[PDB]
């Protein structure tokens, strides 16, 4: 009806934006160990 | 277009075809009326 029942609210909403980051990394900031390739086969739809 | 070959690639090894194994026509026997024996009853004369 357009009546103010003597009480107010605080609206809280959250949005989501698409950005583009800018990454920077120092040399030799990562020790990285590589194992060995292993292969496995298992049937599927009309194909091995 | 069709991408749905997700390296499943079946029906890519179809080799069915259709062949024409030859044909056969014939000739017409050009009969000479005079070399019959019926012609012994008529006398043939040309008149241009």
């Amino acid at each position: 009806t357009g009546f103010h029942p003597g009480i107010a609210f605080t609206v809280v909403r959250q949005d989501r934006f698409a950005t583009e980051q800018l990454l920077y990394a120092e040399r030799a900031s990562e020790s990285y160990f590589v194992g060995q390739i292993q292969v496995h086969h298992h049937d599927a739809i009309g194909g091995v | 277009f069709f991408k749905q070959i997700r390296s499943d690639d079946n029906s890519l090894y179809s080799a069915q075809f259709d062949i024409l194994l030859g044909t056969y026509c014939n000739t017409l026997n050009f009969v000479r009326f005079l070399e019959l024996g019926l012609s012994v009853a008529c006398i043939c004369t040309k008149f241009p």
